[PDB]
């Protein structure tokens, strides 16, 4: 019997959502033509679950943009999705100047094309990501107000994801855009235990402490089935 | 140009198709590898580590999960009583959920190999006993008293210094490979029972508790294999995670 | 086998009844390569004052007791020759060789799960709904000496299961086997150097899976008491002492 | 014709990516290349070309632009007096904006390695003195005094035949790359402080002036590596360009 | 740690936008359907701020060219881009003779396909392209009325783009196109100091003279940070 | 090394107080390759009755000056027989060898840069608000021999900062350690040969980084001589002799 | 089939490409080239005369 399958290649080379970004013609959520998504695989349970347990892990991974409206139809629409890296200038609006990508890496598709997908490199200045950082990214006094830091490592923000309608009008389509994540050449260190309580938030393991539910099944009696 | 045909299976996007995506990033080098400890290569290292077993999966209270960690031990009547009664199935809704190698299984369709259980008393030093830790193959229902339940594998433990006694479950089955066992028609892949009887009893001197415990701790054998990934049937996220 | 002795700087352990030492990870600790890392200093390596035996506080096991943990950079920064490299240099790096001990009698019983736990981080309770995002505050997530105790052990404060927490370097405590346990662990970070006041490497856990008991008129007093000694202890950036 | 099956990625048009492109001249064979003094093969060859350190970045006046250039220095009351301060962080606003160094760090997410900075005493030949130029490593506030700032990286500079000195910002870090520095949660990547005390102090004849002035000079060391393109910061242009 | 990254072909072999045309249905820029651009590369700061770090430069190009309307709503329509070197007739019209390109090399495409790319080689008769010619084109007096054409090198002047409306009528839509050129196989000599000012000219380094600013940041004194 | 001598064509230079010699990006100058030509005619090479060392003008610095520049094939076109050839024929080509001298005493302070820039395209101001598109002078872009001073020396009157103008072949004159700078120059163009009247392959700047200072009592007058030699000298393309 | 990506300058028509292009008669086999005097390799041939 082969032990082939088990192997973190096998166990992680498998797409799966890490992100959604939505672009409705009329609301309060990117109204304007365009979108910033953080980059952050951390918003979908089943994704998250895999790779949390393991501490540390390198990896190159190949990015998919399934693009749609929220009917699921295909219209002939064209969009532009641009890598922002730290530091580089993040977009305004649609007509933004940053859309030139002189630099930055962008894909430019239409939604009748085929789901654009790209190879993206280990790109983090530590030797590996990590899914749990046990500090702080700054020195100082550590107040009430900063606690939202703790447990946030700079070593894991690769940037942002933008997208817009390459135009200077309002798009005649409400769209959607799914980011779907497979890794590759996978190096993993040191397990954890599962995830036995259902997330809550992005940035943190929190669990709802009212609500804290067994890992699994119960019975009547110890000597019963 | 060059004459092609293009097949079914055209623009699809299949989630474990290994295919070359165009890079990002051209010439783009990754920070060196640094030499980490407890480097992972294949998930079968982990199922082989061993981890708490929570055979008395009786407690729900909210200040009583710890026990759920040991089941107790205590002075008799003399009658071959029965301890304690648990599935061998490891990948089924029960004791072994509590273990990493119960969590790892979920993530797998199919698996084949023997499976082992380490209980360790942890009662006085002053404390002793012998008990009768057996497992019943498949068919044999829930053995009524010891005389039945000792027909199956077994081993009979003696407290001492050395702790521990190891039970193996050794792989007995008809196919190859076992898939999940369930209530119902998949019960068909259900891997026997298990159950701790007093051989003779547990005795102690006045002095020392009456109550001992026992913590059972269960992995794999080297001979263990799984395949065909799948979903944990469990999701732990109720409404969007913020 | 049953007996050691461990001896370092100038500090000696003894035991009559051990049960073997375990390696963490299968790797003992040693330097920094030259191709590891980057800080083009020349480190310090005080040897002998840094790496020895430190007897951190004692704790009191109860028949309720939950259980203690321990972050390691950080318990001895304010002690000894060490604690000063650690305020005075910017960088550091280390291993080290944790030794629990806690004896009894061949009366009493019960087993201490002592672990070592990579990258500890603490979480809340939330505010019991779990819809406050509250975090833990800098006495519980850097207890220092005097350790801190476990609110919710079975979930080790950090929603992740105690019975799997053997995948880690570990060892046990059982009474009537054994009085301590040894277990050596090497540097582990991504980075070569880490400072060791912001950074804490990992976590020693100490908890009773098998709850204490005794009769009445046995010795009620069990102690647990914390022996740590840094390895190949390594530091660099040197400037002013700061303390956190 | 050959069976094939477009994926992600397609009609994207990536600035970085480095495909072919059908050629528009045909059989087109361009000028042939004479030798031409100075070429560049790598711009690290320019990181570590010394080029003026604005350390006295306080004029703004429009006719006291070129004063940034130097600072002064002159005599004092012997109590080991501080002259100047600044950041060592090369890719930081501040002084190291005026060097080629910090231009083409501008144009790099991070770098590594060690720095140098050289000071030139353009005073008179009679005049005498020596200097403490201290380097503070990560983590040390901005030295009180010079009985601090000694305590850190430093150099003893003795004004003589020999005009100028050089202080080694070596390469103490905790990462192996550093990100460039700003205020705020990215200062974890400052590199230290830089400071000039006298040792002694500005000893000078009658006849002599009372106020010379140093110029520093500022580049990279040849274990001084850079990487991750970026844009600079900063686009000379407000308005069309006409 | 490599050095790779800082070879020449690394930092400019990116794409960047270097021209823009526009072809509007009506207005006084370029109306009839068609648009001759100039090929000059420095009518953009990002990319002219780069290759003006160097005195001299010798390479190969890739361009993309871009098309759609003013929103970035992607359009049937045929176009035509002709390079024309110079001494070539420039169209004065969408009509024009000049389009029978019979020896100039022309691209055919539909807004609706990818963009066009082509390779274009070094076609100086210099041995390499100069950002900077301290010097006249011609000889004579050098009178205020000419002093347009100092600092104006012929080595440099490449010739003209034209674009147009594939037909003999007006289009049914208005056209921008962005032109992006990527480096390839680069020489460089001799560096220069970084562009300090705000362009505000192509053919020249000319800048305002009332709001010459620091070459960056200030503080208020030079004891404090 | 403090002390030299340059010999070349019937001048010689002397020197006591030097600070080495520096070679303009590592090349000395040559003549054009037979691959490197395209003119077809032969060359003339008049050797020593060029190639000498010619002394322009002298400045003085003040406690206030902001700097000169000479741009080079031009300085000498009106000189010797250098000039001559320059004017006869159409095509130049040649490599320099510049020599600044500054000499003061010591107690006298202050430091010259002295470098060579290529290309040295002028700016204007651009009437100050920069709306207005004007040009420098033919008297500005090419001064002769008097040179011309800097207005805006900061920016090289050119919008460049003058700050990096090290990574261009250059020396200092400090007071306190040297009285002269020296600079071997090769032939840089894009072309083999060229126009002396027409272009000016690179631009000589003298430029005080650190002010002059002295007390009063000690020699005010504090000259700056420029004497420069042609070096390897080659002209083709004969006609009558022009002026521009 | 076999995954492939078109990049700029597809179907564009640019008068001095040289490329293939699809042959109008198959196995058509061309008159014998007879020997004919003045024959030119190249203009510059042309250019000294």
């Amino acid at each position: 019997h082969s032990t082939a399958e088990t192997t973190l290649d096998s166990f992680f080379s498998r797409a799966g959502l890490v992100g959604e970004i939505d672009l409705p013609l009329e609301g309060t959520t990117n109204p304007n033509g365009y979108a910033n998504w953080d980059i952050d695989i951390t918003g979908y349970a089943q994704m998250r679950r895999k790779v949390e347990l393991f501490t540390y892990m390198r990896f190159d991974a190949e990015f998919t943009f399934v693009a749609c409206t929220p009917t699921g139809q295909v219209v002939p629409q064209l969009l532009q999705y641009m890598f922002v890296p730290p530091g580089a200038p993040k977009p305004e609006s649609r007509e933004s100047l940053a859309w030139q990508t002189a630099t930055n890496p962008s894909v430019f598709v239409k939604l009748t094309d085929p789901p654009a997908q790209v190879s993206v490199p280990f790109m983090s200045p530590a030797s590996a990501y990590q899914w749990f950082y046990d500090g702080y990214p700054t020195f100082g006094e550590h107040k009430q107000e900063k606690d939202l830091e703790y447990g946030a490592c700079p070593n894991n923000m690769m940037g942002t994801f933008s997208v817009r309608n390459v135009g200077s009008s309002k798009s005649k389509y409400p769209l959607v855009v799914r980011i779907y994540m497979r890794m590759k050449h996978v190096r993993a260190w040191i397990p954890r235990p599962m995830r036995n309580q259902n997330y809550l938030f992005k940035a943190n393991p929190n669990y709802a402490g009212n609500s804290i539910k067994p890992t699994g099944t119960s019975r009547t009696a110890i000597t019963t089935l | 140009g060059f004459p092609t045909e293009p097949k079914p299976g055209t623009n699809q996007f299949l989630t474990t198709d290994d295919g070359v995506s165009a890079p990002i990033l051209p010439n783009f080098h990754p920070t060196p590898c640094i030499h980490i400890p407890g480097e992972v290569r294949n998930l079968l290292e982990l199922c082989q580590v061993e981890t708490i077993l929570e055979v008395n999966n009786v407690p729900t209270n909210a200040t009583s999960l710890m026990e759920r960690l040991r089941f107790p031990v205590s002075a008799q009547a003399g009658k071959g009583e029965l301890c304690a009664v648990f599935r061998a199935d490891p990948g089924r809704d029960g004791p072994w959920q509590s273990t990493m190698l119960g969590q790892l299984c979920g993530y797998y369709t199919q698996w084949s190999g023997s499976l082992e259980v380490t209980f360790m008393f942890t009662g006085s030093f002053m404390a002793t006993g012998k008990m009768l830790i057996a497992y019943t193959p498949p068919g044999g229902p829930l053995p009524k008293d010891r005389a039945t339940a000792m027909l199956g594998t077994h081993v009979i433990w003696d407290f001492g210094l050395q702790s521990s006694v190891t039970l193996v479950i050794p792989w007995i089955s008809n196919t190859h490979y076992r898939a999940h066992a369930r209530d119902g028609v998949f019960d068909y892949y259900t891997t026997g029972l298990v159950s701790i009887w007093y051989q003779t009893n547990y005795v102690v001197p006045i002095g020392a508790p009456n109550t001992a415990y026992i913590i059972a701790l269960a992995a794999a054998q080297k001979n263990f294999t799984m395949k065909l990934c799948k979903d944990t049937s469990h999701i732990l996220q109720t409404a969007s995670i913020q | 086998d049953r007996v050691a002795q461990l001896t370092i700087g100038n500090s000696t352990i003894t035991t009559q009844e051990a049960a073997n030492i375990i390696v963490g990870y299968g790797e003992w600790p040693s330097y920094c390569s030259d191709d590891d890392a980057t800080a083009v200093d020349k480190p310090t390596r005080p040897d002998v004052s840094v790496n020895r035996f430190y007897t951190l506080d004692t704790k009191l096991w109860e028949k309720s007791s939950k259980g203690w943990y321990w972050k390691f950079p950080d318990v001895l920064t304010e002690t000894g020759v060490f604690g000063q490299n650690a305020q005075f240099h910017y960088l550091y790096r280390s291993g080290f060789c944790i030794h629990v001990q806690c004896n009894a009698s061949k009366f009493h019983q019960g087993a201490l799960l002592v672990a070592i736990l990579p990258e500890y981080v603490i979480g809340t309770v939330a505010g019991g709904t779990g819809t406050e995002d509250s975090h833990p505050p800098y006495k519980q997530t850097q207890p220092g000496a005097d350790g801190f105790e476990l609110q919710h052990p079975y979930v080790l404060d950090a929603g992740i299961p105690i019975s799997q927490l053997t995948v880690c370097p570990h060892q046990w405590i059982n009474l009537r086997t054994n009085n301590c346990a040894t277990i050596i662990v090497p540097y582990m970070n991504t980075l070569p150097f880490d400072s060791a006041l912001n950074h804490c490497n990992f976590g020693l856990l100490v908890v009773p899976i098998s709850p204490l008991d005794f009769d009445q008129g046995a010795t009620p007093v069990i102690p647990i008491t914390i022996t740590l000694a840094p390895m190949c202890s390594e530091f660099a950036g040197l400037r002013q002492a700061v303390t956190q």
